[PDB]
């Protein structure tokens, strides 16, 4: 009977309330004037249907209740109107200039003629005479959103706004922009209520660059800034130095501004996925923000032909998570791009549900293994805001000119690793040292199989030195050395026809130290095949079904000793991983029905980051693209179809 | 080879069986000792006696939505029936035993299709490959039984081999399903497929079959039946008639008969061995733990009698009349929603006393807690006082040589005083002796003070070890009678549960396929399908 | 106002006709397992009268936890005890008792034979139960009262399943996360997790294949782990200290490399701490950087916490400094790692408040609160965190895809081990490097090895002038592997040969003493060599030192002027000599290239003049980059590790000539 504990109601402030959406059917009569039948084919750089189509796109998920889709207050139970209104000039004025105010109220009042010439002067805009109103309306629309996220009437926020807002610039518009409504709202609130909101974090993810809202806040340290987009410098729009990922920041704000440049466009999930969760997530949680606006732009998404980038819907519900956890909740999101209207209505919709309460929904391939440009992007990146922050310091070995003159006093290594090489192939197989006299070269530059003068096939292989990986320790800075490992990749290919009783014949080939290109190796490489099968290959009685397997480099040789002699009576194969050099040219002079036998038997095995296919001519013959990178890789993988395509060519 | 697993039936069909029983006693009685005639009437008892027999949702004169299947778990599924539950201890036995590389196959033969299609429910998502060779399938899967271009005018095409160490190969027991109608009408069905094992739900399948002939000639080995018995039921007599070594009108009144005899049978078994019988059924021996018990021994049983319930108090009106189909089905619906109202009331009247139980074991453990809580507090404090307690003796004993010393001056002034009165001759000695007395009898009194608290100091020592040694005894006394209650509380809580299991069951019964009348009769999920990974953890190809 | 504002006056039509929200999130409620019936298991108080402290798996926990609920409005029962009507936030799961055939799915018939005899065992037998197995008390009352969780845990993960709540608490005792198959311990019973997974997995199998199962507990998940070792449907991922026979339980079984077996390789991930006192800083990190690649890649079906809040601030037994708004980070990205199912198991806890403080905050995550704000978001972790989880990115790319390519290990494939022979194709780079310095050494000056007979190290370890016990004066370089300077590329790790630029420091030093004829002794101690996982670099210099001064150099007949050079962190195997031996006979001074490591804190064990020696005859140059008595004479070089070598040559052999006089 005893009552332990009385009843109450619950504690907790969060999810009891509802989330503010803010939209408006007059935000749709600022469009552009009729001059060409081009814009006809076109993806139309800011139309008004965009709008509506979200609206739309919940009504039909039960997210709202409204049968007629028009701007209603009883939206159900989900949701709360936060109705809209035109701002003051005082607003405005925070953030732009006072001849800005004038030339819209100029554009206000203006003739026809007089309209298309302002379009036609200015840096992308377009103007019309309903501009001034439908410009103020964003706004107003903004600062009631963010205002009834900090006075607690709703949990978080989403506002179908147009026109955006993050292009223009505080002395004048461009970009399709009017006013820019995220600086505006940022302070307006950081003047406004000067007791709860002392730190902003805006972020922006649409794949152009904000210009206008990083020049707001450049020398500011209560706002930080953070963007990614693609950059591009010489065509891509805007096309500026500002959009550059080494602007961090001027004067009493800097360090409060971080860019993120993709080098080359086609990204996907993965890229972003490793962004936010590198670099995005530690920096966010170090600043410690109040409330975090998201300057949002579905322009990347999958199915774009401007983005021309391949960006799920799930990401951005993953993205939107991430930052729900990042400050105490409070969270608003603007929107300002797109080109292909149901691309935009997906990722709205997405973002939507994931604002209401629901986790993400998974990704549609977790294994992408993003681009090695990203990488190295990022890399960059993580340099430059570890000068600047804490928690890029100590984590990633970061903590805030070798010589010219002792290259003479320097420890060879070459040699070792052929060195140590030779010892065991020896003692576990007997090769034998075959001389090329009348040249100064080292002793060991080819090894035999014993009882060579007797076999009928031979296998040839030409390589140079093999890798090394190193381990780079990461409590301080430099590579490890004494933790390496040597990565023979010539080894398999000896085994395999050292088992079903092949002649052998091996050949290495140095490269040249503090060289581009190893070009005095090509020589001496071409050299060195040519002297050895002008003085033993043609005298050994016994002798038919000749294969060539070039490594890497030095295959340049093995084309050359094609060319320039007449070697198809008794050779029959000729392999090469080439890994991610370039590709070494056929020359023929002693006949072309050579050329074209030399493009029948041929296998070349090449990266998928080469530079070609951004197919190749048949002086080549027969490249072929793998589906990874690096060495190694590619010989573990076509290791079977290589030695297939070899037992073929034989009986 | 042929074999027989006892089955017997649960409360739900039981309850449902002396409901049929009321329906159809008085013509029977009447028989042995458009309306309808007592030929129709024998044939309706024995069908639906059987349907009831075989997960009781078949009771119902409809077909199952197609829809509904797919949408269920085994646990609510099996939850009716006794022989489903012994066919999916079965199924999951052969699924997860132990195996180098064996793609043994398995037949599974049902009576009709009703049977069949629960069957496809309750195994589709299992790991088989399952083909159903009777018509209209549900969810088909095609498992299908056995038996680079990179230049221009090249041609190379190395694809083929590569997709040979890509594709992912399957290496699930084979299971078909069948029915005994259309595996009589037709032929040679299971001559192609060779197979080992036969699982008969139909327990009558006439073991000498042209199509089972045949199968028993292509094969090697010695192929094992299986045949799931009701324990008491009008088919398990003439099985009983089989096991051993115009006239069905007779035979199906004589079983009808024995079956109402045999209602109240007393003894069934149970210790029924899955692995070692599904190793002996496998290998093809002669299986021993498998149970012989071949039958059961023969004005009283005219009159059905329910399931007793604490405080329910019902009857049942024995339909001592005439009928007709339509007023057939009306009658045995309102005879379960009565019985369901009744069920619903006792539940919903247990819930009583199990409030006042959790109440009373809260209290005790509280109280009990408590108590070990002063037991370590009224340790802790004796503790403490033991170190004064030593440190007070230690000052009376300097009280007690303090006073020897000063009574051994006592009487050496003393001495001095007798030897200095005699002929006094008068010194200050003796003034000076006093004096020193004067100071002896005050440090006395002051001695008497300290030895006085010293003893006061002792006694409440020994009052807090008194208080602190009946404590342990409270808490033995009353942790002893926890335990008394302890029981009887674990057996109220595990009636009551069994109590709500058997309730969900009618409801979920009468809720879905229902007797033929509407007269009583999706967000919350409860019919699984908290979609992650269920279509297309199905094969979708 | 403006001139917009739409002027048409007409009935407008629909286009869009309501219907129910399709969400499957948030209309629902969170599930709550509890019944009273679990506080009946408690110890027998033997000894004496130690109630008071008591032991610290008690009843109370399961009580508190809920009173706690009770006071923040999250349920509305006032007497605290179970009912079913709780509120609009949670919804009440009952708890029945599991059967044989559920508790018989992992277990043994030996362990519910010995667990149902010992029901009713007299109270003597109970004691000495409970005094025979590792850590584990039995009583009369402790049949129904072990059955029971596993019966709720089962529950639980049923109605998350399929589909009448979106997650659930299960607040549960007695743990069982170390319970093994075949024998109890750690005050574990039966095992709950293994059960309900198994239970899941097999009366479930169209809508869960695959259960990835989380154990932040501090202690080794020993039974769940053992249970799921030679499966590939249950991937197990583990935090918490190992320190390898000190903490409980100190078995081989929870070490770092233990990554699977069977077709069950690669589904199986321990995180060790090395050192207690981890805190918010380390939890994140291991979090972002390890668990949730791995999680987003296994794709699983359902989530499992075995959760315990032992390792919280101001614990005991834990010692760490984990805040309630780490675990309702934790249980964020956990949420958003399926589709959202979730179960929470109770296992650990020895603190009331802070166990309550911390169940508190995941259970207003779980209902759909965000997390609080970390106190202080400035930590920097501790180094052997940073490298332990290396390590462990390592062993799991050479399983997983995930982990290469992006931390820069796809240079070399890891499954072939690391050896000499013609196996593997992967080779050690330091052997090469020995045997070229050994050709070189030999040939030209005839650098004869000496034998370190009865240790486990390379054979040409020491080189050595030839007839070293007749040489009247040795120089002893106990240097290091060189540094090198290229540019490793940062997607595959491999250094480009062509701009690779290497030095070899420690042979200027061979080359000045052969010309004054004095016998020259080099050792090489490499850094760790990747291949035996304990390797210490320290100790087995320390080793080599006290191995070369004890067996070969104290009886040389014609010894005299002994020096010491020290380049690297190897000098430090120098400094453990002078300081645990009488080395001041014959040696005369010591130089070091300290570069840019920290000095070394020579400490004594025999006399104390030693410190006094050693400041006067020591030379220890040191980066001028680095700012930083008994060291021993530290100079700030100009220059800059090879820069302050090439420049202070000169004084550094002067002055050693000097000494030698
Ligand atoms: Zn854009
Ligand atoms: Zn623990």
């Amino acid at each position: 009977r005893q009552v332990i504990v009385p009843v109450c109601m619950p504690k907790i402030h969060y999810s009891p309330l509802k989330t503010g959406l803010c939209y408006d059917v007059r935000m749709r009569y600022h469009a552009k004037i009729f001059t060409s039948y081009f814009e006809y084919i076109d993806p139309h750089p800011e139309d008004p249907r965009r709008i509506y189509r979200i609206y739309k796109i919940l009504a039909e998920n039960g997210l709202i209740n409204d049968p007629t889709l028009s701007g209603v207050d009883d939206l159900g139970d989900l949701m709360l109107k936060i109705p809209v209104r035109a701002a003051t000039s005082e607003e405005i004025l925070e953030v732009h200039t006072k001849e800005h105010l004038e030339f819209i109220e100029s554009t206000e009042k203006m003739s026809r003629e007089e309209l298309l010439k302002e379009t036609e002067k200015g840096d992308s805009v377009y103007f019309n005479n309903d501009s001034y109103a439908s410009a103020r309306l964003p706004c107003g629309g903004a600062i009631e959103a963010c205002k009834a996220v900090v006075e607690g009437r709703v949990k978080n926020s989403l506002a179908v706004v147009r026109p955006p807002g993050h292009h223009a610039e505080p002395q004048a518009a461009g970009g399709f922009c009017l006013f820019s409504n995220v600086a505006v709202a940022a302070k307006n609130i950081l003047k406004n209520y000067p007791e709860s909101v002392r730190r902003i974090m805006i972020l922006d993810w649409d794949i152009h660059h904000g210009n206008g809202t990083q020049k707001s806040f450049y020398q500011d340290d209560q706002v930080l800034y953070v963007s990614l987009h693609r950059f591009e410098m010489g065509k891509y729009y805007p096309g500026t130095i500002q959009g550059q990922y080494d602007q961090t920041g001027e004067g009493k704000g800097e360090g409060f501004n971080c860019n993120i440049t993709w080098p080359v466009g086609g990204v996907g999930d993965a890229e972003y996925m490793w962004a936010f969760e590198q670099v995005v997530m530690p920096m966010g949680r170090e600043f410690k923000p109040d409330l975090v606006i998201i300057s949002s732009g579905f322009d990347a998404a999958d199915g774009d032909t401007i983005g021309q980038c391949h960006v799920t819907p799930s990401c951005y519900g993953h993205m939107t998570h991430m930052l729900k956890s990042l400050a105490r909740g409070n969270l608003c999101v603007v929107l300002e791009g797109g080109y292909n209207l149901d691309a935009i209505a997906r990722s709205a919709l997405s973002v939507a549900k994931v604002l209401i309460g629901e986790p993400p929904d998974e990704l549609p391939d977790p294994l992408s293994d993003p681009k090695p440009e990203v990488i190295e992007m990022i890399d960059k990146v993580i340099r430059l805001q570890s000068k600047y922050w804490n928690c890029f310091r100590r984590r990633h070995a970061n903590s805030g000119p070798i010589n010219d003159s002792i290259i003479s006093k320097n420890f060879p290594l070459q040699k070792a690793i052929r060195q140590q090489q030779q010892h065991y192939l020896s003692d576990e197989f007997n090769f034998v040292t075959l001389p090329l006299v009348s040249m100064d070269l080292p002793d060991n530059t080819v090894l035999c199989t014993p009882n060579i003068s007797e076999s009928n096939t031979i296998i040839i292989v030409v390589h140079d030195t093999s890798d090394i990986w190193a381990k780079r320790n990461v409590i301080s800075g430099t590579i490890d050395l004494s933790s390496s490992v040597i990565i023979d990749n010539s080894l398999d290919f000896i085994k395999w026809g050292l088992d079903r009783k092949y002649g052998i014949i091996d050949v290495n080939i140095p490269l040249t130290l503090f060289e581009p290109d190893n070009y005095s190796g090509m020589i001496t490489s071409q050299e060195v095949l040519i002297y050895l099968w002008d003085n033993y290959i043609k005298y050994f009685p016994s002798v038919a079904k000749i294969a060539f397997i070039g490594i890497g480099d030095s295959y340049s040789g093995i084309v050359h000793l094609l060319g320039h002699r007449d070697t198809r009576a008794v050779t029959k194969t000729v392999i090469n991983f080439l890994g991610d050099k370039q590709l070494k040219p056929l020359v023929p002079l002693v006949d072309e029905t050579l050329s074209e036998w030399y493009f029948k038997n041929s296998l070349i095995f090449s990266n998928n980051s080469h530079q070609c296919w951004k197919k190749p001519r048949k002086k080549f013959g027969r490249v072929l693209r793998c589906d990874t990178d690096g060495l190694n890789n590619i010989i573990e993988e076509r290791f079977e179809e290589a030695t297939d395509f070899i037992l073929d060519s034989f009986e | 080879k042929v074999y027989y697993l006892p089955v017997t039936l649960t409360q739900f069909q039981k309850d449902l069986s002396e409901i049929l029983i009321s329906l159809h006693a008085k013509s029977f009685k009447a028989s042995i000792i458009p309306t309808l005639s007592q030929r129709q009437l024998t044939y309706i008892f024995d069908s639906n006696i059987r349907a009831i027999a075989n997960h009781p949702s078949l009771l119902v004169d409809h077909y199952m939505p197609r829809q509904l299947l797919r949408m269920e778990p085994t646990e609510s599924s099996i939850a009716g029936s006794h022989k489903f539950q012994v066919l999916n201890q079965l199924i999951n036995s052969i699924c997860f035993r132990d195996r180098p590389n064996e793609v043994i196959k398995c037949a599974i033969i049902a009576h009709s299709i009703k049977e069949l299609d629960l069957l496809e429910g309750l195994i589709l998502g299992k790991k088989f490959r399952t083909k159903r060779l009777s018509g209209t399938s549900l969810y088909n899967e095609k498992h299908k039984f056995p038996n680079y271009t990179g230049y221009s005018k090249d041609d190379y095409d190395y694809s083929v081999k590569r997709n040979l160490k890509k594709r992912k190969i399957n290496t699930d027991d084979w299971l078909f399903l069948a029915t005994t109608k259309h595996l009589k009408h037709d032929q040679y069905l299971l001559a192609n497929y060779d197979i080992d094992m036969i699982i008969s739900f139909d327990p009558m399948l006439e073991v000498e079959l042209p199509a089972l002939q045949v199968l028993r000639n292509n094969a090697n080995k010695d192929i094992p039946i299986i045949k799931l018995l009701v324990q008491n039921s009008p088919d398990h007599y003439l099985l009983d008639s089989e096991i051993k070594n115009s006239q069905e009108y007779e035979e199906i009144k004589s079983s009808l008969l024995y079956f109402l005899q045999a209602r109240n049978a007393p003894v069934n078994n149970c210790e029924i061995d899955y692995i070692k019988l599904v190793k002996c059924c496998l290998e093809g021996k002669d299986c021993n733990n498998i149970l012989p018990v071949l039958d059961l021994i023969t004005s009283g049983f005219w009159q059905p009698q329910l399931t007793k319930l604490q405080y329910s108090s019902t009857e049942l009106p024995l339909w001592d009349g005439p009928l007709d189909i339509k007023t057939y089905q009306t009658e045995l619906m309102h005879r379960a929603v009565i019985r369901l109202r009744d069920i619903q009331d006792e539940y919903a009247k247990g819930t009583v006393p199990l409030y006042e139980k959790r109440l009373n074991e809260t209290q005790r453990q509280n109280q009990l807690d408590e108590i070990k809580n002063s037991v370590g507090l009224t340790f802790k404090k004796k503790q403490e006082v033991e170190k004064s307690i030593n440190d007070s003796e230690k000052r009376l004993k300097h009280a007690m040589t303090e006073s020897t010393k000063l009574q051994n001056k006592i009487n050496h002034l003393l001495k001095n005083r007798q030897e200095l009165e005699n002929f006094n001759k008068l010194p200050s000695n003796t003034i000076s002796s006093e004096n020193h007395l004067e100071e002896g009898s005050a440090l006395a009194d002051k001695l008497k003070e300290y030895i006085d608290k010293n003893a006061t100091l002792f006694n409440k020592l020994k009052e807090l070890q008194q208080a602190n040694a009946e404590k342990s005894k409270l808490n033995d006394e009353l942790r002893s009678k926890y335990q008394i209650e302890s029981s009887k509380a674990a057996e109220s809580a595990q009636t009551l549960k069994i109590l709500q299991e058997s309730m969900k069951s009618l409801e979920n019964e009468v809720n879905g396929p229902l007797t033929k009348f509407s007269t009583e009769s999706q967000n919350d999920f409860q019919s699984l399908k908290a979609r992650n990974k269920f279509l297309k953890n199905y094969i979708t190809l």
